[PDB]
């Protein structure tokens, strides 16, 4: 749900969205590589955790949208960007 | 006196031993160009020669 | 009858057939062979057909025999050594062997 | 030169010996195993320096 | 008467055929017939090279199953269309592809068969992409001996197939015989479908797969300088006088090219990062 | 289960050549003819095949025709000169499929227990490869329907063998060997960037389809999952790849050095015989 | 058009390399190679090999049917079990023969010094000999000195069988030789121990057998 | 039955026997050194998995 990743997720927000105390995000996320939903590493020299790849859940239709937009931006970026490195390379093919 | 790469950090702990041995890319390139300069002045006699 | 188990019995006089190095591949075959199946039994019936002492260069063949024989002399016991590999020799009259061997 | 190397693909050649030649233009070879045979010559070479 | 210059079309399904039978039986030679359609006198198509059944005994004119003539054949007329056949083709793999006499034990029935009766010939052994393997040919009758032999009432297009003269044994089978042109003619239908398959299925085959990297780095750079000291070497013995020293020889071989398309293409992949990613 | 195929070029010319035979008469659809296969592996090949009459009213797609005599002669032909070769499925040469495919295909998987179609164009522009393979079996459904017996994409390419192409490339004459270091790599740049996301362009058309439409299968089985395997990476704005960077200079790094020495020895190369060659053709020429 | 004619260069050699020996050199592009098959071959020389690699003899790559020379191949081909490249020593130690200072004294002058000291003995003109023969009395350790010169040795180490060389191939034997040798001098200041060399010299023959 | 054991005796008609060679070494990834037991050497390369 979240903006991409933030790269450090913190002990507030798991231990806040989760309503569980600071000292058990570690059992949390230990055990969380224990089911192997995530493989992410336990970023708690701050206790601020770092993602990686996760099973997703169900794409409601303003997941799909929303979806669109940062997908769209993607798409038309890259090949935007795409079309101006081979106009830039353009001159060089005869 | 003698060495393992023990450098010294009086404030880590490890006293980190790390190097990267391989990188005969510029050793050999800068062997080849030293070389290559002497060969440019082993051509520098007959250039200067044949001109006038 | 015994120990039954890789009984190697070499007659020892149908080996030569009538070519050059023939019978020294027939012996690193069976030292190879030996080699491999560890408890290995060689025995070799009347040596003295293949044996012999020496001669001084007479019969051209018995240069073959000599090599074929030296075989024998060096593959006993090269540098790599033979390991339970039970050499059982006989022989009728055993003064005309070589004392290489 | 490089569309020219179709020759140096062409078939290779023996190695002979002659012994002598004999006459009407025809000399004597054995190769490099086999038996002698009676073979010909061309025209550009020198039966003078058989 | 007078007689034209002929021509053999191919619809290279038959080579297709040709590399792939005679590639199936690599270790023997193979008998079988070729069909086509006779379009006129200067000019004769094959259209299909198909399967003939195997000889066990002995590769020759026993390997047409007239059974499976009229089988085969005719499920050919059930197929889409029942053409006629041109020839009848066979393999040479086991030396350089000469008419054997079987072929010429057969071919009297080939031409009693059919007005043309062109062989094939093919050692599947020569090339990957490039030889054209494939030998045609034409018995003339000894009967011809009172005339003048291979008449071909013009002969530049004869001239201008009289460019090789292959095989110096066939050459020797110069009594009686003489090559025909084969063109690899076009295919519209197909020619560029064909360029579709193999260009666009090849780079990069799905066109976006590689648009090995860090590992040329130190294979390219050992390759490049460990040629680049021998490639110095001779300026010590560059001198004047210019016929009284021998030793030309080009230096800067592989590193120009192999170093150009080295670090520009790994570099437009340092660049993927920013041309895949945004 | 089937890894993947092994297709040659030889037996889609097998299906050109009798596109051939009914563009010539009344071509009612398309093409429906045998796929003969050579299968070792759970990884596929195919050397040859042949083709069998074929028509199809549109009305219930249910009257259609093969000759299962005439394959089984002609099968008994081809395995006879050939014991490697058996059936493997079919063929099809409109692009499209349609509903009575699977009648075709699970009427002639009596034979062998898999019968793979192939998909092929004609006249292909737009397309990678041609080739194309299912396999129809069942995940049942999420709902368990009676029996949906499903069409399933494995995947599949164009196959390769020793001397094939003996005919090919001498025929094309057209082949520039080794455009390596000029435009290869922005032919596949305009086509992966351009025709790469188009395909997401019409990915994100069927992201409409399911937004306006699209409710059939909406897909909440695999979309969003694999979609998810897209979205290990993702890149909003901000970009947030401060990890990267120094990645990005490290990557950068080698090889500016190789530029740097070796283009620098390049100048090396050009410069000597440059010079000397130079002033030879300069000086000497009179 | 010269890149296709680079390709057309390099597909001589991909299936097959039909090994030969390099025999004779006439001139540029043209040759005499002794095959591998027994016969010998008027050939020709192509413009890729390095005419500086023809040397006497090569292990040479040929073709199949025009059998023309393609390359020009390192050095390869076997001294039997290759040096013994590793750690097949019979592992006697020096001092484990005992109360020989006249044989292990004269034979480490005789080899184990001009493994060392070759530039001294280069200054004076000594001239130390190639190899060595041992002899006498059989049973008194000739292997066993072998065995601790090869177990206290550092260069290559070629144990040589004397009955090795007579097998059933016609023709093989001159060219094991060169391995031998070609291996020898492509090592190092190296060690090849030679036993039975009786089955190879034998000062009387027959031409006709 | 007994046409199917002449079944699987006519499938392996069209088989042939290959040749009994001997590694002498290993030139290089690709290229390989053998020398076959009737004659002279070669070198070829393995298959995709051998
Ligand atoms: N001086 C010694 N000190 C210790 N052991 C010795 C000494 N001399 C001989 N030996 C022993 O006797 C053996 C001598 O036999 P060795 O194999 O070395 O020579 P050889 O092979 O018998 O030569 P040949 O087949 O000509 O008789 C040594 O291997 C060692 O076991
Ligand atoms: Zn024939």
């Amino acid at each position: 749900t979240r903006p991409a990743n933030h790269r450090q997720l913190t002990f507030e927000e798991i231990a806040k969205s989760a309503k569980i105390t600071v000292n058990e995000v570690e059992l949390l996320v230990m055990k969380a590589l224990s089911v192997g939903l995530v493989k992410g590493s336990i970023d708690e020299v701050d206790k601020r955790v770092h993602m990686t790849w996760v099973q997703p859940r169900v794409l409601d239709l303003q997941q799909i949208k929303g979806m669109k937009d940062r997908l769209e931006f993607w798409c038309t970026d890259v090949k935007s960007m795409e079309m101006l490195v081979e106009h830039q390379a353009h001159d060089i093919l005869t | 006196d003698k060495k393992f790469h023990g450098i010294l950090d009086q404030g880590e702990g490890v006293l980190i031993i790390f190097d990267e041995p391989p990188v005969d890319k510029t050793y050999e390139a800068a062997l080849e160009t030293i070389q290559n300069m002497s060969k440019v002045v082993d051509s520098l006699y007959n250039k200067a020669k044949k001109l006038t | 009858s015994q120990l039954d188990c890789n009984f190697l019995k070499v007659v020892s006089s149908s080996i030569v057939d009538k070519y050059i190095g023939e019978s020294a591949r027939l012996i690193r075959e069976m030292f190879n062979y030996a080699r491999d199946h560890q408890p290995c039994i060689i025995f070799m019936d009347e040596i003295d057909a293949i044996g012999g002492r020496r001669f001084s260069e007479g019969t051209s063949a018995d240069r073959e025999i000599q090599r074929t024989l030296m075989e024998l002399l060096n593959q006993m016991d090269g540098f790599d050594t033979l390991h339970r590999v039970k050499m059982i020799m006989a022989t009728n009259r055993p003064d005309t062997l070589d004392p290489a061997l | 030169l490089r569309e020219e190397l179709q020759l140096l693909q062409e078939q290779g050649s023996y190695v002979g010996e002659v012994v002598r030649a004999m006459d009407k233009k025809k000399v004597l070879v054995k190769v490099h195993p086999e038996g002698k045979f009676v073979v010909d010559v061309d025209k550009n070479i020198d039966i003078n320096d058989v | 008467a007078v007689d034209t210059a002929e021509q053999v079309y191919i619809s290279s399904l038959a080579l297709l055929k040709m590399l792939k039978h005679g590639r199936a039986g690599v270790p023997m030679e193979v008998m079988g017939l070729m069909l086509g359609e006779f379009v006129d006198d200067y000019t004769v198509r094959v259209i299909d090279v198909f399967a003939m059944p195997q000889s066990g005994t002995g590769v020759s004119v026993e390997a047409v199953d007239p059974v499976f003539q009229a089988k085969m054949l005719d499920m050919l007329k059930q197929t889409g269309r029942p053409e006629m056949v041109v020839g009848w083709y066979h393999s040479h793999p086991g030396f350089g592809c000469w008419l054997s006499g079987v072929d010429i034990n057969t071919q009297q029935s080939f031409e009693a068969l059919s007005e043309r009766a062109v062989a094939v010939v093919v050692d599947p052994i020569q090339s990957v992409k490039g030889k054209v393997v494939i030998d045609a040919f034409r018995l003339i009758n000894a009967n011809m001996m009172v005339l003048g032999h291979e008449p071909r009432q013009t002969t530049s297009n004869l001239g201008h197939l009289n460019k090789p003269s292959i095989q110096a044994l066939i050459h020797g089978l110069n009594r009686h015989y003489y090559s025909i042109t084969i063109n690899y003619r076009k295919n519209e239908l197909e020619q560029k479908m064909l360029l579709n398959l193999h260009k666009k299925s090849w780079m990069e085959g799905l066109t976006l797969q590689d648009y090995v990297v860090k590992e040329m780095l130190e294979l390219a750079k050992n390759y490049n300088k460990a040629v680049e000291e021998e490639d110095k070497m001779t300026p010590e013995q560059l001198a004047i006088k210019n016929v009284g020293k021998q030793d030309p020889k080009r230096h800067l071989e592989e590193h120009v090219d192999v170093l150009m398309t080295s670090n520009i293409v790994q570099c437009l992949a340092a660049m993927l990062d920013t041309v895949v990613f945004k | 289960a089937v890894q993947k195929v092994v297709v040659h070029p030889l037996v889609l010319l097998s299906v050109v050549d009798h596109f051939n035979r009914i563009g010539k008469v009344g071509n009612q659809k398309r093409v429906v003819g045998v796929l003969l296969g050579s299968w070792q592996k759970k990884v596929l090949d195919v050397s040859n095949s042949f083709a069998v009459p074929f028509d199809e009213d549109d009305k219930d797609d249910s009257v259609w025709f093969l000759d299962h005599d005439y394959l089984e002669n002609m099968y008994g032909m081809f395995k006879k000169v050939n014991a490697r070769e058996r059936i493997v499925g079919w063929y099809h040469t409109g692009p499209k499929l349609h509903k009575n495919d699977i009648a075709i295909n699970e009427l002639m998987k009596r034979y062998c227990p898999n019968s793979v179609l192939v998909i092929i164009d004609v006249k292909p522009k737009d397309l990678g490869l041609p080739t194309e393979a299912y396999i129809s079996v069942e995940e049942v459904h999420d709902d368990g329907t009676p029996t949906s017996k499903t069409f399933e994409h494995v995947t599949s390419e164009i196959g390769a063998e020793e001397a094939e192409e003996v005919g090919v490339e001498h025929l094309l004459r057209d082949i520039k060997d080794t455009t390596v270091g000029t435009l290869s790599q922005r032919i596949t740049n305009q086509v992966h960037g351009l025709k790469g996301l188009n395909s997401k362009l019409l990915d994100i058309r069927s992201y409409l389809e399911k937004v306006a439409t699209g409710k059939l299968p909406i897909n909440h089985q695999i979309i969003y999952q694999l979609q998810d395997v897209f979205n290990l990476l993702p890149d909003v704005s901000l970009q947030e790849f401060v990890k990267a960077f120094y990645l990005k200079t490290n990557d950068q790094m080698v090889v500016v050095y190789l530029a740097s020495l070796i283009r620098s020895v390049v100048a090396l190369h050009n410069l000597i015989n440059n010079k000397i060659a130079n002033r030879d053709a300069e000086k000497k020429e009179g | 058009e010269f890149l296709h004619a680079q390709e057309e260069v390099k597909r001589i050699q991909s299936i097959p390399l039909v090994i030969g020996q390099f025999l004779e050199a006439v001139d540029q592009n043209t040759a005499i190679v002794g095959s591998t098959t027994g016969s010998n071959y008027y050939v020709r020389i192509l413009s890729t090999i390095d005419r500086e690699l023809l040397k006497p003899n090569a292990s040479v790559a040929l073709h199949k049917h025009s059998n023309a020379l393609v390359d020009v191949l390192p050095p390869e081909a076997d001294s039997s079990i290759m040096m013994l490249t590793s750690d097949q020593k019979p592992d006697v130690m020096y001092a484990d023969i005992g109360g020989m200072d006249i044989q292990k004294q004269e034979v480490r002058e005789a080899v184990e010094l001009p493994l060392t000291h070759f530039e001294l003995y280069k200054q004076i003109g000594i001239d130390p000999p190639r190899g060595v023969l041992m002899y006498g009395p059989p049973g008194c350790g000739k292997t066993m000195l072998a065995k601790a010169v090869a177990h206290h040795t550092t260069a290559a180490f070629i144990r040589v069988v004397g009955s090795e060389f007579v097998q059933k191939y016609l023709g093989e034997g001159p060219r094991m030789v060169r391995d031998v040798f070609r291996l020898a001098k492509e090592n190092a200041p190296a060690i090849i121990f030679i036993d039975e060399i009786d089955a190879i010299a034998t000062k009387r023959f027959d031409a006709q057998t | 039955k007994q046409y199917e054991k002449s079944e699987n005796d006519l499938k392996a008609l069209q088989s042939v026997g290959q040749i009994v060679g001997e590694v002498l070494k290993q030139l290089t990834e690709e290229k390989f050194i053998v020398k076959a037991t009737n004659g002279p050497r070669y070198v070829v390369g393995c298959r995709r998995q051998l």
